[PDB]
């Protein structure tokens, strides 16, 4: 005469009645300030969200799945749009979106993603629903958030680059100011548990920018080309390269993206008179185009010191004629490397995760 | 972040190991595959002296430039290769180039590198020690490759600058 319920211990699922879905989204996404998770594990919102999805799957409510994910995605997008300048917030949500996607793979039920699961984790996989397509959506969203992250970061650094790389003499913005800023970026991305492979690619991208912007500026300024600026320039790059080693980012590929600017700095110092000096420049400057090498030489301005002759420059143009260099003089400073998002399953267990009171999700029931 | 910054310069024939001495001291790395130095190269490392934080700014190298290279330098490592007697004969020339461009008060350290090459030794320690004493230079034999004495070399020269 009445369908009673079976008693069992917390299984790592979260239940809400369809009426509260708006509030869930508000307290967990829209109104969630990153600093409110000061002292918890990273990406808790991702885990919470997957616990709600498990329960939707458990009850075969395919409508509650679609509504939950669709409402979350729209929530995140709405947050990232209102905070399109905010590097913390963007990084926060890139972290949670990825971890959510990691949970949907690790707990997908597809053997291929579950090779690293513990017996107790395999229990918590989805039973009824194949959410491949939602993973594809979340994957897309993450590309977008990534691109907003690079924007914000480039937007902060760009005004600092030229003054910091060339003008300031160490041997208006100093090189230190750029390092303090990148430090702050690195520290946010770390404290929010953003995948290290993504932290690497972000700094690879920022450094390609520093390369491109500084080199373009060299290629448009006659006053700034000389051996003295080549020296300061090289020292400044070597100071950036040592920063990378200090934060363990020297394998990101960042160093490699600065090769052109390094060769421009060496070009500025090299002898440039004899046939010997011309063979060397062509041997060295493999990452500078013919036009760029030629351009830096025409702009070369001594401090007692002679200028680059026309015959010298025509001797160079002849040797590099054999190689087909691009017609564009300047680099694309806004070029964006396509990112590879890894899959990083965790060892956290759904049944040991409990929501802190500071999140205001008392209306979620632990099942 | 530091309290004093000391410019220290590396000089000596090519192939005697200046760049590997730099890479061994600043980042503890060494390459058997000699990569060319081009123009002036740099590297730094914060070292402790007294209760003071000194940033060792080491310069490295492959005419106006030659003065910018020595100007301001408060220390120098003059390096040769204990396995190649020619690089040691040349030390006199490098000494003259130094004394022409650097401050009289510069602290100078003769460094016989590649001490691991004992079986190939071309420059007896005693001769080189004598030369250094004679010309007021500090002296030490290092191996960038097995790292013997590299730390002590820079430590020593930085401690004599204060
Ligand atoms: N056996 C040995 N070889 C060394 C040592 N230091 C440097 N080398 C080698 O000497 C060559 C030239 O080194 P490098 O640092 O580029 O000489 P540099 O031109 O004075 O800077 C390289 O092949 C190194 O492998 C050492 O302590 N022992
Ligand atoms: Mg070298």
């Amino acid at each position: 005469v009445t369908v009673q319920r079976k008693e069992k211990d917390f299984q790592g699922m979260l239940e809400y009645h369809k009426e509260d879905e708006a509030l869930l989204i508000r307290n967990l996404v829209t109104d969630l300030k990153p600093q409110m998770l000061s002292g918890t594990v990273p990406c808790l919102p991702a885990y919470i969200l997957y616990m709600c999805i498990r329960h939707a799957d458990y009850t075969n409510d395919d409508l509650k799945v679609h509504s939950l994910l669709t409402s979350t995605i729209n929530g995140i997008k709405k947050v990232l749009k209102k905070h399109n300048d905010d590097f913390e917030m963007t990084s926060f949500w890139l972290s949670n979106t990825c971890r959510l996607l990691h949970c949907l793979k690790q707990y997908s039920g597809d053997e291929g993603f579950m090779t690293q699961n513990t017996a107790k984790q395999n229990e918590h996989c989805l039973k009824n629903f194949d959410l491949t397509e939602y993973r594809q959506v979340l994957s897309d969203l993450s590309i977008q958030i990534y691109q907003q992250l690079i924007k914000i970061a480039e937007g902060v650094l760009q005004p600092m680059i030229v003054s910091a790389m060339l003008e300031n003499e160490s041997i208006s913005y100093c090189l230190e100011a750029i390092i303090r800023q990148m430090n702050a970026f690195h520290t946010v991305m770390c404290d929010q548990g953003l995948d290290p492979e993504i932290i690497l690619q972000v700094f690879k991208q920022l450094f390609y920018m520093i390369n491109a912007v500084t080199l373009n500026n060299l290629l448009l300024r006659k006053d700034v080309c000389s051996w003295s600026t080549g020296m300061q320039l090289r020292y400044n790059i070597s100071q950036l390269e040592e920063w990378l080693r200090g934060r363990n980012l020297h394998q990101s590929g960042a160093v490699q993206t600065m090769e052109p600017l390094i060769q421009a700095a060496q070009l500025l110092q090299l002898k440039k008179k004899t046939q010997e000096d011309a063979e060397a420049i062509c041997s060295l400057c493999t990452s500078l185009s013919t036009q760029q090498i030629v351009k830096i030489l025409n702009l070369y301005t001594p401090l007692f010191e002679e200028r680059v002759t026309v015959a010298f420059i025509r001797t160079i143009q002849a040797q590099l004629q054999e190689r087909n260099d691009p017609q564009q003089l300047l680099l694309d400073a806004k070029h964006m490397f396509p990112v590879l998002f890894p899959f990083n399953p965790s060892s956290l267990t759904m049944d040991s995760i409990h929501i802190p009171a500071c999140l205001n999700l008392e209306f979620l029931n632990e099942v | 972040e530091y309290d004093y910054l000391f410019k220290v310069v590396l000089i000596g024939d090519s192939g005697v190991g200046k760049s590997n001495l730099l890479s061994r001291f600043t980042r503890n790395e060494f390459n058997l595959e000699s990569k060319s130095t081009i123009g002036v190269e740099f590297a730094t490392r914060s070292i402790q002296v007294d209760g003071k934080t000194i940033k060792a700014q080491i310069w490295d190298t492959a005419r106006a430039i030659t003065s910018a290279y020595y100007r301001g330098a408060v220390g120098a490592l003059l390096v040769y290769d204990i396995a190649k007697h020619l690089t040691y004969e040349n030390v006199e020339r490098w000494l003259k180039e130094l004394r022409d461009h650097a401050d009289s008060n510069i602290v100078i350290m003769l460094v016989g590198n590649k001490s691991d090459l004992r079986h190939l030794r071309a420059v007896p320690t005693d001769e080189a020690r004598a030369f250094a004493e004679k010309n007021g230079l500090s002296f030490i034999e290092t191996s960038a490759l097995d790292s013997t004495n590299v730390e002590a070399a820079f430590q020593t020269i930085l401690t004599e600058i204060y």
